[PDB]
C-alpha cells in the first residue's frame, strides 16, 4: 500500500508544473480551444475524402 | 461537541491500530473523512482504491 | 328539556356527557346501553344545546345508518318539538332535512316505478341536465320536469318551510307545492338547521358529497351506532372490476368513436370555444346538479386540480389514452389472472413503463372523461356508468396507493372456474377517511352500544379527551338474562373449530338447544346465523335428517333470503306471525344485512340466541395488509381486534331486542369462545351485574329453568322501576 | 411483411395495430420528447406540444421526415441521451432500493416474530423447569410457599424483557464496519464572520 511514484516521473511532474508556469489562464483557454477546432477540422476533412467508394 | 473526532475503529492488540477520522453534524450523526492505520508503530495513511490504481498503472505504463 | 317523566337516571348520566364534550369542545365516546331510546336520550340534550347557544354558533349534522330509522328519529321528535313549544309559550323556527338523495327520487308515473335507484336517476338527470340542457327549448323531447323549473322560479323567491318533513312529504307535495326533493333540498341546506341522513352518504369519496359549505367554525355533528366503520369507510373506497364491464366498456369505445365521426364541428366547436376557456381560466361548467351526478373528488385531501388539460390535447387523443389504458389495463389483467397479487404502488410504477404519460393523465381524467361527453350531453348514463367505474380507479391509483392496498381477486368466490375475475382497491387508512371529516368538522360523537373496548378508537387511529363508560342501574327488577351456555352434556363446539361443515356432530345439539328455547320462550325471537351458506349450511341436515318435527310444530320459521325481495317477505309476516296466535320464531344471519334497521320491540322479538364466533371467516388476504397495518400501528393486534370484530357486530346485533328499559330480552350465549373475548365485548355495565354471575358452563337442559326462572317472575306487575321525580342528589 | 415483422404480445386484444405501433414508437421518441419540454414544463403547453405530435403520427398521416429531419437539429442529442441515461440510471436504482426495502423489512419483521415465538417458548419450557428444581431442595423459610411463590411471581415479568436479545443483526462495530451502508449527510448552517466590523463611532462633535 505505496503511492508515491519514483522520482524519474516526480522528476516529469516537476518538469509539467514549469510548463504550467508558462502559457497560462487566457492563453491556455485560447491554444485548448485552437486544438480542439484544428483536429475536429482535421478528421472532418479525412473522413470526408474517405467518402468515395 | 459535535465535530472532528479521531476515534479508534478497529485494534490488534501487539501492532495493527486503525483510526479513523469522523466530521458529526449532531449526536448520532457521522460522517467519515479518512482513515489512518499504524503498522509497528509506524502511522501511513489509507491510500484511496483508485488514486493507488492511478499512480501504480502510471508507473508500469 | 324533556325530562318529561321518571326518565330511568340517565339523562342526568348524559346530562354532563354533553356539558364535557361540547362546552369543551370535546370529541367525545359513549357507551350507551341498547335499552334507550337512542335520541331520546340524546337529542333532548342535543336540541336543548340548539336552544342554548354558547358563543354564538350550534350546527346540526346527524347521521345513522338506515332510512326507515332515520324517519323513526324524525317520529317522536316531532312531540319533542311540540313538548316545550305549549311549555315554553309561542314556537320557534325550526327545520330537520331527511336528505336520503338516491332513494325517493321523482313523483313521475313514467321514471318512478323503475326498481334501482342509480340507473333511474341516470334518466332523470340525463332528461334535466343532460336533454334539457343540451336542447334547452323545444316542446315534445323537453317533455316535463315542471317540479325543476318550479324550483328554478323558486329561487328568485324567498319561501319559509316549516319544521322537519319526510320522504313521503315531499312526495305528495310534488302535486302541490314542493318541487321534488333534490333542489327544495338545496335551497334548505342553504338555510338547514339540522340535518339526518345515511351514515353511507357522508362517506362517499367515489363522488364526494359535500353536504355543507366547508365550515369548520363549530361543525356539529352526531353519530349513533358507529360501529363498522372500517367496513364503511374501506367498502366505501373499494373498487370492483367486472371482466364483463371491461368488455361492455370495450363495446362502447368505438360506440363512443362513432358520436365523435358523426360529429365534426357542431359538438366540436363547442369544445373549441371553451377548451379554450379551459387553458384560459378553469372553471368547471357541469356544477349545477351534475356537480353531484359526476365523480365530485375521488381524492378528496388534495390542494387542487390546477394543471388540468394533462398530457392529453385531443379527444381521441384523450380516447386513446384509455385505449392506452384499458387494453393495457386487461394486460394488466389477463395475465394476472394466475397469482393474487398484492402491490399498490408497485403497480402504477410498471404502468409506468407501459403507460407513456403518467400521474398527470391518471389524475386529470375523470373529468376529462366527463367534460369531453359533456361537450357530448348524450350518453345515458347506465350505459356510461361502467366507465366512470374506470377513470374513476386510475384517478384513486394516481394520488393514495402508498398508504393504501390493491388486491386481485381471480379465484373462486361464486365463480367455481375462473369465469369472473376481478380485483379490488381497498384504501386502508379509515382513519384517512375520517380525518378530513375531522378537519372539516369541530369535535364530533360517536355514540356506539356495542363498543366495550375503548381501545379501538385508535383502531380509527385518531385522538379523544372524552372516553368513559356509561354505567345505569337497573331497578327494573333485572334488565336481561345473559346465559352463556357452555352445554357438558352435548360438549360445546360452539365455534367452528371443525368447521360449519366439517362434521355435524357439533351440529346434532343446535336443535335441542333451540326447540327447548322454541317451547319455552315466547313471542317470537330473531336469531343470528354467520352466513348464507352457513344458514344454508344450518339447515342442510335439518330437512333431511328429523329436526323441524316438532319446531315447526311449536312455533313457526321465518328463512331469509340471500335475495333482499324474499328476505323482506318473511319480515311482512315476522311482524304479523307474532302479533298473532303464533310465536313464530324467525331465523336469521348476523353478518348479513338483515341485522339493521329494526329495532325489536317487547311486542315481537324479544329473545336473541348466539350461533358460533360472530367473526368474518371469508374474504381471504383482506386481513393481512389491514393485519400488517395495524400491527404497523400496535404491533400486537392479530389475536386483539379479531376478536372484536366478531364482538362488535355481536351485541350490534344481538342487543338489539330491548329499548325503554323494561322491554325484556333473552340473549343467551351459545359460544364456545367466552374466557375473555365475549367478557372483553360485552357492555361494561353488561358484564357487571348479569354476565356470569355464578351461570357460565350453562348446560341448555340446566339453562331451561333458567329463563323460566327469568320470565315467570319477570311477567308480574310492575308496580314501579326505578322512578325519579324531583332532584335528590343520589351521585350516581 | 418486411423481415417477417411479427410481436407477440399476451393479452386479450393486442389486435389494435394503431395502438402496438402507438406504444412503440411513441415509448422510444417520445420519452426523449418528454426528456426535451415536460423535463422544464413551463405549465402544460409543453406536454401539449409532446401530445400534438403524439396524435401527429399515429393516424399514419406520413409527415414525419417533415419533423424526423427536425427531430434534434435544434437541441443536443447528447444532452436528450444523457437525460435518458440521467433517468433510467435514476429509475433502476430507484425500483431495486423499493425492491430491497420491501424485501429486507417483512423478512426482518417475520423473523423478530419468529425469534420471539422462539423466546417466548423455551423461556416458558425452562423457567417452568427451574420452577421445578427450585420447588424441591429449597430452603423457603417461613413456608414451603415462599420463593416458590417468589419464583412464581418473578418469571411473569420477564415475558416482556429481552426482546433486543433476540435479533443481534450479526455484528457492525467489531466484526466488520462496512454495514454502514445506508449512507445520508446533506447538513446546512450559513453562519460564519458575524459582527466583525468595530465602527460604532458617535458624536455630536468635530
Ligand atoms: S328532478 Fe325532481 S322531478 Fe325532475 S326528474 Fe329528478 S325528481 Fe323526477
Amino acid at each position: 500500500l505505496r503511492t508515491k511514484p519514483d522520482p524519474e516521473v516526480e522528476e516529469q511532474e516537476k518538469q509539467l508544473t514549469t510548463d504550467a508556469a508558462r502559457i497560462g489562464a487566457d492563453a491556455a483557454q485560447k491554444q485548448i480551444q485552437s486544438l480542439n477546432k484544428m483536429c475536429s477540422n482535421l478528421l472532418e476533412k479525412i473522413s470526408k475524402e474517405e467518402r468515395e467508394s | 461537541m459535535v465535530g472532528i473526532e479521531y476515534i479508534l475503529l478497529h485494534a490488534q492488540e501487539p501492532i495493527l491500530f486503525i483510526i479513523r477520522k469522523q466530521q458529526r453534524q449532531s449526536p448520532a450523526q457521522v460522517i467519515p473523512l479518512a482513515d489512518y492505520y499504524i503498522i509497528a508503530g509506524v502511522i501511513y495513511q489509507a491510500p484511496d482504491l483508485g488514486s493507488v490504481i492511478n499512480s501504480r498503472v502510471l508507473t508500469a505504463v | 328539556y324533556f325530562p318529561y317523566d321518571y326518565i330511568y337516571p340517565e339523562q342526568f348520566s348524559y346530562m354532563r356527557e354533553l356539558k364535557r364534550t361540547l362546552d369543551a369542545k370535546g370529541h367525545g365516546v359513549l357507551e350507551m346501553p341498547s335499552g334507550t331510546g337512542k335520541t331520546v336520550s340524546l337529542l333532548a340534550l342535543i336540541m336543548a344545546y340548539q336552544r342554548a347557544y354558547p358563543l354564538e354558533v350550534t350546527k346540526l349534522i346527524y347521521c345513522s345508518r338506515t332510512v326507515p330509522e332515520i324517519e323513526k328519529v324524525i317520529e317522536e321528535l316531532r312531540k319533542l318539538l311540540n313538548f316545550y313549544e305549549k311549555q315554553e309559550g309561542e314556537k320557534l323556527p325550526f327545520l330537520g332535512l331527511a336528505l336520503s338523495s338516491r332513494k325517493n327520487l321523482c313523483i313521475h308515473p313514467e321514471v318512478t316505478p323503475l326498481r334501482f335507484g342509480k340507473d333511474v336517476d341516470g334518466k332523470c338527470h340525463s332528461l334535466t341536465a343532460s336533454y334539457v340542457r343540451a336542447q334547452y327549448q323545444h316542446d315534445t323531447s323537453l317533455p316535463h320536469c315542471r317540479f325543476y323549473e318550479e324550483f328554478d322560479a323558486h329561487g328568485r323567491e324567498v319561501p319559509l318551510p316549516a319544521g322537519i318533513y319526510n320522504l313521503d312529504d315531499l312526495k305528495a307535495l310534488g302535486r302541490r307545492q314542493g318541487w321534488c326533493p333534490y333542489f327544495l333540498a338545496r335551497y334548505s341546506i342553504l338555510h338547514a338547521n339540522v340535518v339526518v341522513y345515511s351514515y353511507h352518504y357522508l362517506l362517499d369519496p367515489k363522488i364526494a358529497d359535500l353536504v355543507s359549505k366547508e365550515l369548520a367554525r363549530k361543525a356539529v355533528v352526531v353519530f349513533d351506532e358507529a360501529h363498522n366503520i372500517d367496513n364503511v369507510c374501506i367498502d366505501s373506497m373499494s373498487v370492483n372490476l367486472t371482466r364483463r364491464t371491461l368488455d361492455r366498456c370495450q363495446g362502447n369505445l368505438e360506440t363512443l368513436q362513432k358520436t365523435v365521426l358523426r360529429i365534426k364541428e357542431t359538438d366540436e366547436q363547442r369544445l373549441r370555444d371553451e377548451y379554450r376557456r379551459l387553458v384560459e381560466g378553469l372553471r368547471e361548467a357541469s356544477a349545477a346538479r351534475e356537480t353531484d351526478a359526476h365523480l365530485a373528488n375521488p381524492v378528496l385531501p388534495d390542494e387542487v386540480l390546477q394543471e388540468a388539460v394533462p398530457g392529453s390535447i385531443r379527444t381521441a387523443e384523450h380516447f386513446l389514452g384509455f385505449l392506452r389504458r384499458l387494453l393495457e389495463y386487461v394486460k394488466w389483467r389477463l395475465r394476472v389472472q394466475h397469482v393474487v397479487q398484492e402491490s399498490p404502488p408497485a403497480f402504477l410504477s410498471g404502468l409506468a413503463q407501459r403507460v407513456c404519460i403518467q400521474r398527470k393523465p391518471l389524475r386529470f381524467c375523470a373529468e376529462r372523461l366527463r367534460s369531453l361527453l359533456h361537450t357530448l350531453e348524450i350518453t345515458d348514463l347506465a350505459d356510461f356508468s361502467p366507465l366512470t367505474l374506470l377513470a374513476n380507479f386510475a384517478t384513486l391509483v394516481s394520488t393514495y396507493a402508498k398508504g393504501f392496498t390493491i388486491i386481485i381477486e381471480p379465484f373462486d368466490d361464486r365463480t367455481p372456474t375462473i369465469a369472473n375475475p376481478i380485483l379490488h382497491f381497498s384504501c386502508m387508512d379509515a382513519s384517512l377517511a375520517i380525518k378530513p371529516v375531522f378537519e372539516r368538522f369541530q369535535s364530533v360523537i360517536i355514540t356506539s352500544g356495542t363498543l366495550s373496548p375503548l381501545d379501538i378508537y385508535p383502531k380509527i387511529l385518531d385522538f379523544h379527551p372524552v372516553t368513559m363508560a356509561t354505567f345505569t342501574m337497573t331497578l327494573a327488577r333485572v334488565c336481561l338474562c345473559p346465559m352463556i351456555i357452555g352445554r357438558g352434556n352435548d360438549q360445546v363446539a360452539i365455534s367452528s373449530k371443525f368447521e360449519t361443515r366439517e362434521d355435524i356432530a357439533v351440529i346434532r345439539n343446535y336443535g335441542n338447544l333451540l326447540l327447548e328455547m322454541s317451547a319455552v320462550v315466547p313471542d317470537g325471537i330473531v336469531a343470528f346465523f354467520t352466513s348464507y351458506q352457513y344458514m344454508e349450511s344450518t339447515v342442510a341436515s335439518w330437512y333431511e335428517q328429523g329436526i323441524l318435527e316438532n319446531i315447526q310444530r311449536n312455533k313457526l320459521l321465518f328463512i331469509e333470503t340471500q335475495d333482499g325481495a324474499e328476505t323482506s317477505v318473511a319480515l311482512e309476516k315476522y311482524q304479523e306471525a307474532c302479533e298473532n296466535g303464533r310465536g313464530a320464531i324467525l331465523l336469521s344471519v348476523a353478518r348479513g344485512k338483515v341485522s339493521e334497521g329494526i329495532d325489536f320491540v317487547h311486542h315481537y322479538g324479544r329473545a336473541v340466541i348466539m350461533f358460533g364466533v360472530p367473526y368474518v371467516y371469508t374474504q381471504s388476504r383482506i386481513l393481512k395488509a389491514r393485519l400488517e397495518y395495524l400491527r404497523d400501528q400496535f404491533q400486537i393486534r392479530e389475536n386483539d381486534f379479531l376478536t372484536f370484530d366478531a364482538m362488535r357486530h355481536a351485541a350490534q346485533c344481538v342487543g338489539r331486542a330491548i329499548r325503554g328499559k323494561t322491554d325484556y330480552g333473552l340473549m343467551v350465549f351459545a359460544d364456545k369462545r367466552f374466557a375473555r373475548g365475549d367478557k372483553r365485548g360485552k357492555l361494561p355495565r353488561w358484564i357487571q351485574e348479569h354476565l356470569t354471575d355464578a351461570n357460565l358452563n350453562l348446560t341448555v337442559d340446566e339453562g331451561v329453568q333458567v329463563a323460566k326462572y327469568f320470565l315467570r317472575q319477570m311477567a308480574q306487575p310492575f308496580h314501579r322501576e326505578d322512578q325519579l321525580g324531583l332532584s335528590l342528589l343520589s351521585l350516581e | 411483411l418486411r423481415k417477417s415483422n411479427f410481436r407477440v404480445q399476451l393479452f386479450e386484444d393486442p389486435t389494435v395495430d394503431k395502438e402496438v405501433e402507438i406504444r412503440k414508437k411513441v415509448l422510444k421518441i417520445y420519452n426523449k420528447r418528454e426528456e426535451d419540454f415536460p423535463s422544464l414544463r413551463e405549465y402544460n403547453d409543453f406536454l401539449e406540444e409532446v401530445e400534438e405530435i403524439v396524435f401527429n403520427l399515429t393516424n399514419n398521416v406520413d409527415l414525419d421526415n417533415t419533423k424526423k429531419k427536425m427531430e434534434i437539429y435544434q437541441k443536443e442529442n447528447k444532452d436528450v441521451i444523457q437525460k435518458n441515461k440521467l433517468k433510467l440510471t435514476r429509475e433502476q436504482e430507484e425500483l431495486e432500493e423499493a425492491l430491497e426495502v420491501e424485501r429486507q423489512e417483512n423478512e426482518q419483521r417475520r423473523l423478530f416474530i419468529q425469534k420471539e415465538e422462539q423466546l417466548q417458548q423455551i423461556l416458558k419450557r425452562k423457567n417452568k423447569q427451574a420452577f421445578l428444581d427450585e420447588l424441591e431442595s429449597s430452603d423457603l423459610p417461613v413456608a414451603l410457599l415462599l420463593a416458590q411463590h417468589k419464583d412464581r411471581s418473578t418469571q411473569l415479568e420477564m415475558q416482556l424483557e429481552k426482546p433486543k436479545p433476540v435479533k443481534p443483526v450479526t455484528f457492525s462495530t467489531g466484526i466488520k464496519m462496512g454495514q454502514h451502508i445506508s449512507l445520508a449527510p446533506i447538513h446546512k448552517l450559513e453562519e460564519a464572520l458575524y459582527e466583525y466590523q468595530p465602527l460604532q463611532i458617535e458624536t455630536y462633535g468635530p
